[PDB]
């Protein structure tokens, strides 16, 4: 009797999978491995670094920008940046422009091969004589990754496409067992890579991790 | 084993009764729609047993 | 000890001696006095309570008993001791409010 | 009230320092603990405060996912165009309130968020919830801090 | 003959029969209504060919949530040795039924320090908190009980 | 503790996290070896538990032993029941068991 | 819990009456056997069987229902009670 | 381009060590809880599902002769561990006769072809003179637990049904060490340790909780509209 899989999903930024029914137990066993990589191990694209021209460090502040560099830089992790081309690793955005103009995400200099997902993203809004000057480095990778030239600072970077994962398991019954399980399985994503594309990459790295039990080579058992 | 799931349409919308005594003020009896279980134990809502 | 003792739930050795026959049903032992006797095991008995009393014999055939020593465990007793219960491996944790 | 906790770590002793990354620096060598009461330039900031920026709830919230800080120590998190010192847990327990009543906003004039949550103030919560929201909002919000409880209750040793 | 499989030939039920509630511990019949069937009944009785009877089953059956395996039985009658009973009684039959019970949801369990409880859940061994050497606890105890 | 070593392993990865935790909250003196910090909270009675389900561990280290536990008359199945009808009194005519 | 509660205590001066109200119209869609209902279709309380999707067997249930979409009419003295039942029993028998 | 290390150690049928090395930051505990949980559950196996005893009506009796009363008896035979060889036979009716002043041991049961008793000094029952017993021991294959209560038709009308635990596996823990790649030193060194009874062996158990775990990852392959 295998359990049927049930998708709902809004956009490309959220959505819940439903798997019932499991035997009793297996909703926890399947729910928790999965959420652990989907937090971590699915790849993503994250802002690493930014350099300002006029700044010496994190905690300054720039004449003529009314957001301190640290409010920036949070503007900038949430910079949604999708590498059309697998080779691709490391890609310098730059950002010149100075003028008493809103500036938004879309203002960034166009590169073969990198989208913006959210090019109405603000950054920071600028006056008469306002200078600001700028290149932020961003990288692939997975998971987050904390901070920790000469005055490029380091950003904490959320690879992880997906933002948040929760999972309840609740009883369930299919005839006359009542202890039976569903499992229901919740993904928020910033757009970058679908729930459903998630959830999908996530097995996929398990199974692919399942799949190393296949060669074994033995050793001794110790004794004292 | 057809008889549960007829049970369950007998049960369907309704609430039964629960009490415990002493029943000092009117919460210690309340309404609660039932869900069927094995065993042969009351489950009880934990936020209502300060006022049971 | 003395508490499954002095409750007579179990039986003891009344002399010094040695034991001929042991099953289920019965224990019957010879004393240094070349006495001869059998001591019925009363099994699966109901109490007023509907609790089962049974007397199971902790001793083998051919076994040397001293006055004192234990033949057969009454109800709720393990090796003369009063078992009332068993001993398990408690966590003192919250969990999920069950 | 676990997960809304805070934690006072009494080794850095109140040291008062200028510049921030001297802050950091002293703490990554090991001197000053990660919370504690701390002068750097004009004000009182904690170590975490500054070390730690996040720019979403659920950006601190998975960066605790991933054993980078704790609920109980405190960070700095934007939340509603505002930037706050609350703890990574009482960000949590916020959106718990909010999740649960559907109403973000409203949620964040109910709860007390500079405080540990317990009983009075729960309490409290719970009869704001009733006035400003509906009676039955109000019951799946106790549902939502029941499940929440428990679950946290279970794992906080 | 599907109620009465497991009774002998007096009746009663057989040693080590298994039963549920319902199933018959000792069969019986007392004559019914003063020999008065109600004339509705005596029709039907005859449509399907005189079921009609002067007695009606009396018999001791199990009582629901009861029940086990049969262990042991004493019959005893009037007109036989040693045995008499109170003024009226013919006979009496005692079933003695045994069942093993497990421990199960409801259950009181308590230590000599006045900890009492029930248990409310049965965990699956999986499901337990378990020390590094993987044995699993037994029992979880609430510490706000102390 | 002991024959962990001599079994050919170490502290895990959580147990570290545990007395991390647990050196935080004060029930291990900081700077010690795990080995050690862990006998600290050994012999206060608490160890480390994993969670089950999870696979991860309980924050904090949780008391363990061997308790007592006896089984009471008290039981369940002697104390369920229920009534649609019934037998009622001759005179009362309430319900009547 | 229920749908829409605290609207229903809305509609009324007193909870008792949306109790009074609800009941009867209960009653009124079991003798009548729900085909008097104000409900469409598509608005019908759903149960949820090994079958599929049913009526709903609670006559309450569908009361509130309807009640909440306001297209019931209550108060005191609308008509007189026996041309009522003679008229409800002539349009659904 | 690392493809991570998975070595076995392994002493008899009844304990084995498994390591994977190295893997991701977390994975550890990704990989080996849930292995952990459906070897403690959902790995099949044999149990003594039924015992018949010459002029024994039920389990509550005391036999002559002997000094175990009948629950006793199913409580020893609950311990008996029995390997089928052939993965197409799913039960199997040992027979035990005895008599005379005789201490009854598992070994004691009248051989089966493609069926071996891995634990033939298994202590049964304690026999005396005139002591006489004979059993019918029904073993069958299944998974999990499953309480004698639920037992369908009997095979005799004596018989005993005794409550089945399944599954062979005995215990499993696992340790999660930190290990490098030399640049890495946050890695993961995974290594899981598995006792059974002897009827599966660690590596076979193992085995087949991974294929559970497979099987079950292939269910989210078919969505569904809602």
């Amino acid at each position: 009797k295998a359990p049927v899989f049930t998708v709902r999903t809004q956009g490309r930024e959220y959505g819940e999978f439903v798997l019932e029914p499991l035997e009793r137990g297996f909703g926890v066993t399947l729910g928790n491995p999965l959420r652990r990589i989907l937090l971590s191990s699915i790849p993503g694209t994250a802002v690493t670094s930014v350099y300002i021209e006029d700044v010496l460090h994190e905690f300054s502040t720039i004449p003529g920008v009314k957001e301190d560099v640290v409010e920036i830089i949070l503007n900038l992790k949430e910079l949604v940046v999708r590498f059309l081309n697998p080779s691709l690793q490391t890609v310098t955005l730059l950002l010149k422009a100075e003028g008493p103009k809103e500036v938004k995400a879309r203002d960034f200099l166009p590169v073969a091969d990198v989208e913006i997902m959210n090019p109405d993203l603000h950054i920071a809004t600028l006056e008469e004589g306002g200078r600001l000057n700028m290149e932020v480095r961003v990288d692939r990778g997975v998971g987050y990754v904390p901070a920790e030239r000469i005055n490029a600072i380091p950003v904490d970077a959320v690879f992880s496409p997906v933002r948040r994962v929760a999972f309840q398991v609740e009883d369930t019954r299919l005839g006359q067992r009542t202890d039976l399980d569903k499992l229901t399985l919740r993904i928020w994503t910033d757009g970058s890579v679908t729930p459903l594309e998630a959830l999908n990459q996530a097995v996929e790295i398990l199974r692919e991790h399942l799949t190393y039990f296949s060669n074994p080579q033995a050793a001794a058992v110790a004794a004292p | 084993d057809e008889v549960w799931d007829a049970l369950e349409e007998v049960i369907h919308g309704k609430v039964v009764l629960l009490n415990r005594a002493p029943t000092l003020h009117r919460l210690g009896i309340q309404a609660f729609q039932p869900v069927l279980v094995e065993g042969q134990s009351i489950q009880l809502h934990p936020l209502v047993c300060e006022a049971f | 000890e003395r508490v499954v003792r002095d409750s007579l739930a179990a039986l003891y050795a009344e002399e010094d001696g040695e034991v001929a026959k042991v099953d289920g049903n019965r224990i019957v032992v010879r004393y240094e006095d070349g006495r001869l006797v059998e001591y019925p095991l009363r099994r699966f008995y109901r109490s007023n309570q509907g609790t089962a009393l049974d007397q199971r014999p902790r001793v083998v055939v051919g076994q040397r008993v001293r006055k004192g020593d234990l033949l057969a465990d009454g109800p709720a007793s393990e090796n003369g001791f009063l078992a009332l219960g068993q001993n398990v491996l408690v966590a003192i944790m919250p969990f999920d409010g069950y | 009230y676990y997960i809304t906790q805070v934690r006072k770590e009494k080794k850095g002793a109140g040291l008062e320092f200028a510049t921030p990354e001297e802050a950091l620096a002293a703490h990554e060598r090991g001197e000053v603990a990660l919370n504690a009461p701390i002068k750097v330039a004009g004000r009182e900031t904690s170590v975490g405060r500054l070390k730690y920026v996040f720019a979403n709830p659920d950006e601190a919230l998975l960066a605790v996912a991933h054993g980078i800080v704790d609920l109980q120590d405190v960070v700095t998190v934007r939340y509603m165009g505002k930037r706050l010192e609350t703890s990574p847990g009482r960000i949590l327990f916020a959106r718990i309130v909010a999740e649960a009543v559907e109403d973000e906003k409203v949620a964040w004039e109910l709860i007390q968020l500079d405080v540990p949550q317990e009983k009075n103030s729960l309490k409290d919560l719970v009869y704001q919830a009733f006035l400003r929201l509906g009676m039955e909002k109000t019951a799946r919000l106790l549902d939502a801090l029941k499940y929440y409880g428990f679950t946290f209750s279970t794992t906080s040793g | 003959e599907a109620a009465l499989r497991d009774l002998d030939e007096e009746g009663v039920v057989r040693i080590g029969a298994e039963v549920k509630p319902g199933d018959i511990l000792v069969g019986r019949t007392s004559f019914k209504g003063e020999s008065e069937p109600t004339p509705e009944e005596r029709l039907l009785r005859s449509i399907f060919g005189e079921k009609a009877r002067d007695v009606k089953d009396t018999s001791l059956r199990v009582p629901p949530g009861e029940g086990g395996i049969v262990v042991r039985t004493v019959r005893l009658r009037r007109g036989d040795p040693g045995v008499e009973l109170k003024p009226g009684v013919r006979e009496v039959v005692r079933v003695y039924v045994a069942q093993k019970r497990k421990l199960q949801v409801g259950d009181k369990l308590a230590n000599r320090h006045g900890n009492k409880g029930v248990v409310a859940k049965i965990l699956p061994v999986e499901d337990m908190p378990h020390l590094p050497d993987g044995t699993p606890v037994d029992v979880i105890l609430n510490p706000l009980g102390v | 503790f002991g024959k962990r070593k001599g079994e050919g392993f170490g502290v895990d990865k959580r147990e570290v996290e545990v007395l991390r935790r647990a050196e935080k909250l004060g029930l291990v003196t900081p700077g010690k070896t795990p080995e050690e910090q862990l006998k600290e909270l050994f012999l206060q009675g608490k160890v480390v538990l994993y969670d089950g389900r999870t696979g991860e561990p309980i924050e904090g280290p949780i008391v363990v032993g061997q308790m007592f536990i006896m089984k009471l008359y008290h039981m369940v199945e002697d104390k369920m029941h229920a009534r649609s009808t019934g037998p009622y009194s001759l005179i009362t005519q309430q319900p009547l068991g | 819990a229920e749908p829409g509660i605290d609207k229903l205590f809305g509609m009324v001066d007193s909870k008792y009456r949306l109790t009074v109200v609800v009941a009867k119209r209960a009653q009124q869609l079991l003798r009548h056997g729900f085909k008097n209902t104000v409900l469409e279709p598509e608005e019908r309380p759903k149960m949820q069987t090994l079958e599929g999707l049913f009526d709903d067997p609670n006559a309450v249930t569908w009361a509130m229902k309807e009640l909440l979409t306001g297209r019931l009419v209550f108060g005191e003295n609308l008509v007189p009670e026996d041309r009522l039942q003679k008229e409800m029993e002539r349009l659904y028998p």
